[PDB]
RNA sequence: UUUGCUCCACACAAUAUAGAUGGAUACGAAUAAGGCGUCCUUGUGGCGUCGCUGAACCAUAGCAGGCUAGCAACGGUGCACUUGGCGGAAAGGCCUUGGGUGCUUGCUGGCGAAUUGCAAUGUCAUUUUGCGUGGGGAUAAAUCAUUUGUAUACGACUUAGA
RNA sequence: GCAGUCAAGCGUUCAUAGCGACAUUGCUUUUUGAUUCUUCGAUGUCGGCUCUUCCUAUCAUACCGAAGCAGAAUUCGGUAAGCGUUGGAUUGUUCACCCACUAAUAGGGAGUGAGCUGGGUUACCCUACUGAU
RNA sequence: CUAUCUAGCGAAACCACAGCCAAGGGGGCUUGGCAGAAUCAGCGGGGA
RNA sequence: AAGCUCGUAUCAGUUUUAUGAGGUAAAGCGAAAACUUUAAAUAUGUAAGAAGUCGGACAUUUGAAUGAAGAGCUUUUAGUGGGCCAUUUUUGGUAAGCAGAACUGGCGAUGCGGGAUGAACCGAACGUAGAGUUAAGGUGCCGGAAUACACGCUCAUCAGACACCACAAAAGGUGUUAGUUCAUCUAGACAGCCGGACGGUGGCCAUGGAAGUCGGAAUCCGCUAAGGAGUGUGUAACAACUCACCGGCCGAAUGAACUA
RNA sequence: GGCCAGCAUCAGUUUUGGUGGCAGGAUAAAUCCAUAGGAAUGUAGCUUGCCUCGGUAAGUAUUAUAGCCUGUG
């Protein structure tokens, strides 16, 4: 299609691109990891967040725990009985599905199992998800935490996002003097109900991590026992 | 005009103290012999120092085809000096013969380049065995399993000039 | 590069059916029917089997295979509006002066009649196309719901509508006040 | 179009460029740097008395002209075409420096243009450095020095000339 | 009307032919579609079939087309009538009723042709006009002159005039 | 303009053998909204009134876009030439003018080599046209 | 008053042919647009 | 035009061979292209024979091709004395046009076919006639000839039918076809939708306010799949959102630059 | 015994068709016969899924219940 293209936009960003050095890094690094690390489990993570990542990292040193791209991952672990680093690796390749994510320790298995059902945090709808909270908007001034706080001390919300919220959010706003105010009340969602993407998205706006965070992990495996674990635990 | 594919060899004139130089060969594509000639003293003075009075032609072979009606895959290295500096091309044909698909080069060539046959050089011709290693998609789509296209709108040509009948094509 | 042959998949749902001769569809529905004629396009049709209709051209040029692309997604257009039907929700608003908006039939005409814009005695008048209705917002302020199966009705008609407060020599980052769209939404919710 | 297109290109190679990694005194200090081409015109009633020439090009005068009388003189000088003033750049610095003609020693094709004084290409002038005001040896005041005009006065009255060093 | 105009009959004359010499043989819309037939639930329906040239369909033997005999059929065709419709885009034709009148190569007989002399367009069609022949029909306006004056260079134009 | 700065490329090689685009620095007759009777010796012709018609590159008029465009008014820019584009005073060198009005008082061709201004070197044949038989 | 028309008288200048237009051809030819007998009065734009 | 020697002979706007008054060095090997060192080409000269060869000796295969057996000596006569264009070479140059020479060909005295018409173009040996075949140019109709066959590209809101390099001209252009060189990838390319896109850090002056983005200059490390002393919207600051960067769903080839 | 024409056979010139016999090339190349080997846009057959219960999907499979490509002769 030689002309009557598309223009894809050209800039001057710092950050350049990957590439394969980066991927196949990654993949002997982990396979030196195997030999290296004795427990390993098996992250399925979802809903992730970078400080929560790097708390986990300055937490536990002595683990490593790693991320990167799947199908690099499912090489680098083997696929194939026949290729693999070391025996029993293929079949906890197969369950592998998610957002993965891995970890490499030498601690007990009994104290990380109890971690990280232990380990909660408070995170954001993220929808097709249950979020355990309805919010109605009350038909007055709006504020940042729509109607979470007294009045008095909440700040009525910027007059720059409203546009925002007649296009995206679907919703009547109408601007009398700086603040913003609406006429009739509006409720975004109900328990019980998967999220919307525009409602997880309002939520988000008005800056309501509501919904539970908890890491689940579906299995474990050991070098030295060189057998694979399952375990469903969230 | 309708092409014919050549063999040709020259022996450049026995000197002495160098009796039988190295018998030069080239495949040329020409409608005929001596033209074939002419070609193949041109690009001959063109790759090194010879001249036809210093020179002479050992035989004139027509090349047949060995399996004419394969279907074959042909590609072809080229060159052609345009108006600009001299310059180079590969194209890919689905044909019959060596000979026809230059035809359609030559032709092809003439249209989407204004490109005369003096000014052409030939490189090389190859055939494709296996597939999937053509570079080209136009010939690529053409190869696929249980085949099967129509010819849309076909018109029937007449040598009268009345019809009277409300014609059509069929579909 | 004079493709060969290019194809798309149009999805006909259980309940609505489609009629096509040559180049002429009609496709019934639930909320109803619609027609169109598209005989100046030039491509082929085909049914493999009644939940999957192919389009189709052969011998391609860059035009006319980004029509045939084009008339696919006419034609789910279609099909979402008698399904779901298309309802497109409007907003009339203004600093000093309140719109008197209204309905009316001259004949049969089903003209929309709007005063008071900007202080003005004029009135201006939009005529309504066939197949759309519509309804000024209950328990809504300042607000006007389309609702059809004619999508290039519908639009045409809040675009033409739109198009005829477009106040003219004056300041517009001033003169916020108009007659503008929300949002462009089907009619079902559910689905 | 070009422009702007030019000036992205720029961009992207400063991007690049970003993403890979004189000897003078004092007091000179603190500066920015004839049966043919001949038309017999026959003036009068009677035509017959033509007796007349023109200059219709640029000639440097001097300073005293005492211009001859009407009846005697037979070719017309006229009075716009007088250059006082010339651009004289630098070879070295590259300065441009607005300066007087003080002098026309040498003009090309003729020993007539020199004494006339015609500004055309290939003729070297006198020209004044004043401003300048460069030490020579034994500490003198420099008046005159050489310099070849480098254009044609008659497309452009401007004057440019590179002084010979 | 020394019977002038006109409708129709046949005798001859001229008079020419931008050029007959079996037939201008009727749907429309589309062509990345249709037609014809059939069936149904009558629709953008199904089912079969067709195009791929009019290189066809119709018409077509008789002395340039005769005289006659029949057989089979009550069908076809021509002529002049006559009933009733249809069509206004420049219709100026197309249907259709009745009978009369012939011919019928649907099939079998009989007579003739010659000599235009081995071929010579071998003439057969239509446009126009006039004279004659004999049965009908109906009986004008315009102009000039005159005069007017809404018009008027003279013409022209517009008015009146038994 | 000329001398530079990058050099995209070119020179089959050389970048300073050599070309070299777009940009950009260099004063260019008085740097602080201080400011020259530069229309002064050109013997050279060019300067002017009614009427057609054309072009548009629009001065207004119509519609539009953008402009800090609050409005009114106004500047730029687009389509567009259907229509329209005033009345006076003026010369030893008017030079480019002032006066006012007007919505505005835009620009050029084919024009009088037939009437007029300077310090000044057979229109009787036919043609077409307009009227007329 | 002529101009105009009529009764009568009655020239000259000038004249290769004569004439419809645009583009082209470094009045007529080429290509095109139209042109319907014969003509009157005004016309001043042209006239090897 | 006339004689007289004859067609013995004569030569020829010609090739071949040999040769200079000179190299173009396109060959540097012939001193570390330095070097006359000479592949040649740029063409005049000369000749290819009794007019010759070493007093005396030697005839036409008696000294290359090719063509014309019409040429030569002396005498005598009519008309005529300038010029535009093109090409080749080469000097001077100009913004550019070009100016000057030398050779050659056309026109001039000359018609015909085609070029729509025509001083310069293309073809072409002029008695009258017939028949045939063709040149240059052309074949939809005017107009005699294929609405031939066939591969491709083109669709202009005043294309082109051009003679061509040639002047606007180097380029613009999200029109279009074919290429070249590079890059990516089922170990998941491109489009997209979803998440992250961090901490020290609100880095330094700078300010009333400057928190990645009023703005000057700096370019760090930390964890990192990845996340800049920080593209762009932004509020008075802050905040929020977006890329550039990774990663999840999809599964398929795609993209930068350049030429034509 | 003048004018116009026609038919046949002959000659010169010439246009347009039919048809036969020969020579050459790589003593055509090819097709075609046999033979060996190879591979897929993988034919039979085998495995799994759907199931509209036979068509896909992915594997298998080098002729089998199709065939192809190449080499030699």
């Amino acid at each position: 299609m030689p002309r009557s293209k598309r223009s894809k936009l050209v800039t001057l960003a710092q950050t350049d691109k990957k590439g394969r050095e980066n991927k196949e890094r990654i993949f002997d690094e982990v396979r030196e990891a195997l030999d290296t690390y004795r427990y390993v489990w098996v992250l399925h993570l979802d809903d992730v967040r970078t400080p929560v990542l790097q708390e986990i990292r300055t937490s536990w040193a002595g683990s490593k725990l790693i991320m990167g791209k799947r199908k690099v991952l499912q090489k680098a672990l083997g696929e194939k009985r026949e290729e693999e680093y070391k025996e029993n690796l293929y079949q906890l390749s197969k369950l592998c599905s998610g957002v993965t994510g891995l970890l490499f320790t030498d601690e007990d298995v009994n104290t990380v199992k109890e971690y990280f059902k232990s380990y909660v945090r408070s995170d954001y709808s993220r929808p097709n998800t249950k979020a355990p909270l309805t919010f109605t908007i009350p038909e007055g001034i709006v504020y940042s935490r729509g109607g979470q706080i007294p009045a008095e001390e909440d700040v009525p919300m910027i007059h720059s996002l409203e546009p925002t919220m007649r296009n995206k959010f679907e919703i009547p706003t109408k601007i009398k003097a700086g603040k913003i105010t609406i006429d009739s009340p509006y409720l975004v969602c109900t328990e019980g109900e998967k999220l919307d993407v525009r409602q997880a998205l309002i939520l988000k706006q008005f800056g309501i991590a509501a919904s539970e965070f908890k890491v689940k992990v579906s299995a474990y495996y050991d070098n030295d026992s060189s057998t694979v674990e399952s375990t469903n635990i969230n | 005009a309708h092409f014919k594919e050549y063999q040709v060899i020259g022996r450049r004139l026995p000197t002495e103290s160098v009796p039988e130089p190295k018998l030069f060969r080239m495949r040329i594509f020409a409608s005929n012999e001596v033209i074939a000639k002419s070609r193949y003293w041109y690009f001959l003075q063109k790759l090194h120092k010879v001249k036809k009075a210093s020179g002479e032609i050992v035989s004139i072979n027509q090349i047949n085809e060995a399996h004419p009606t394969k279907v074959k895959n042909f590609g072809v290295w080229v060159r052609y000096d345009s108006r600009s500096g001299t310059h180079n091309m590969y194209k890919e044909i689905r044909d019959v013969s060596r000979v026809a698909a230059v035809e359609t080069l030559y032709q092809d060539m003439a249209a989407r380049h204004r490109a005369r046959f003096r000014s052409i050089h030939i490189l090389k011709v190859a055939e494709i065995e296996k597939t999937a290693d053509v570079k080209r998609q136009y010939v690529k789509q053409f190869l696929t399993k249980d085949l099967k296209f129509p010819l849309p709108h076909r018109v029937q040509k007449s040598t009268k000039t009345f019809s009277y009948k409300r014609p059509s094509t069929f579909y | 590069m004079k493709y060969i042959q290019t194809e798309q998949q149009i999805e006909v749902p259980e309940g609505v059916t489609v009629s096509i001769k040559s180049r002429i569809v009609k496709v019934v529905g639930p909320r109803g029917t619609l027609t169109k004629n598209l005989k100046h396009i030039d491509v082929t049709f085909t049914k493999v089997n009644n939940q999957l209709i192919k389009v189709a051209v052969h011998n391609g040029g860059r035009k006319h295979v980004a029509a045939l692309r084009t008339v696919k997604s006419l034609v789910d257009n279609m099909i979402t509006g008698v399904t779901k039907g298309y309802k497109y929700k409007m907003r009339y608003v203004y600093a000093h002066f309140p719109i008197n908006v209204n309905i009316v039939e001259k004949d049969g005409a089903k003209f929309i009649e709007v005063r008071n814009f900007l202080g003005d005695k004029k009135i201006r008048n939009v005529p309504v196309r066939d197949g759309v209705t519509i309804e000024f917002s209950t328990n809504v302020k300042d607000e006007i719901v389309l609702s059809g199966n004619s999508v290039e009705d519908v639009s045409q008609n809040a675009a033409d509508l739109q198009q005829i407060c477009r106040v003219r020599n004056k300041d517009i980052r001033k003169f916020l006040d108009g007659i503008y769209v929300s949002h462009k939404g089907f009619i079902t919710e559910d689905l | 179009r070009y422009a702007e297109k030019v000036s992205m290109r720029k961009k992207i190679k400063a991007h690049e460029q970003s993403k890979v990694k004189d000897a003078l005194p004092t007091y000179l200090l603190d500066r920015e740097q004839e049966e043919e081409m001949f038309k017999v015109i026959k003036t009068g009633k009677s035509r017959s008395k033509s007796w007349k020439r023109m200059i219709t090009k640029h000639t440097f005068v001097g300073e005293g002209f005492t211009r001859r009388p009407v009846k005697m003189e037979r070719i017309i000088r006229p009075s716009a075409l007088r250059q006082k003033k010339a651009n004289v750049t630098h070879p070295e610095l590259g300065v441009t420096v607005f300066l007087p003609i003080l002098a026309v020693k040498k003009n090309p094709q003729s020993p007539m243009y020199t004494q006339l004084g015609v500004l055309t290409k290939g003729t070297i002038i006198e020209v004044n450095v004043s401003e300048l005001g460069m030490v020579t040896a034994g500490g003198k005041v420099v008046w005159g020095k050489y310099a070849q005009v480098t254009n044609e006065p008659d497309r452009d009255g401007c004057v440019n000339a590179v002084l010979l060093v």
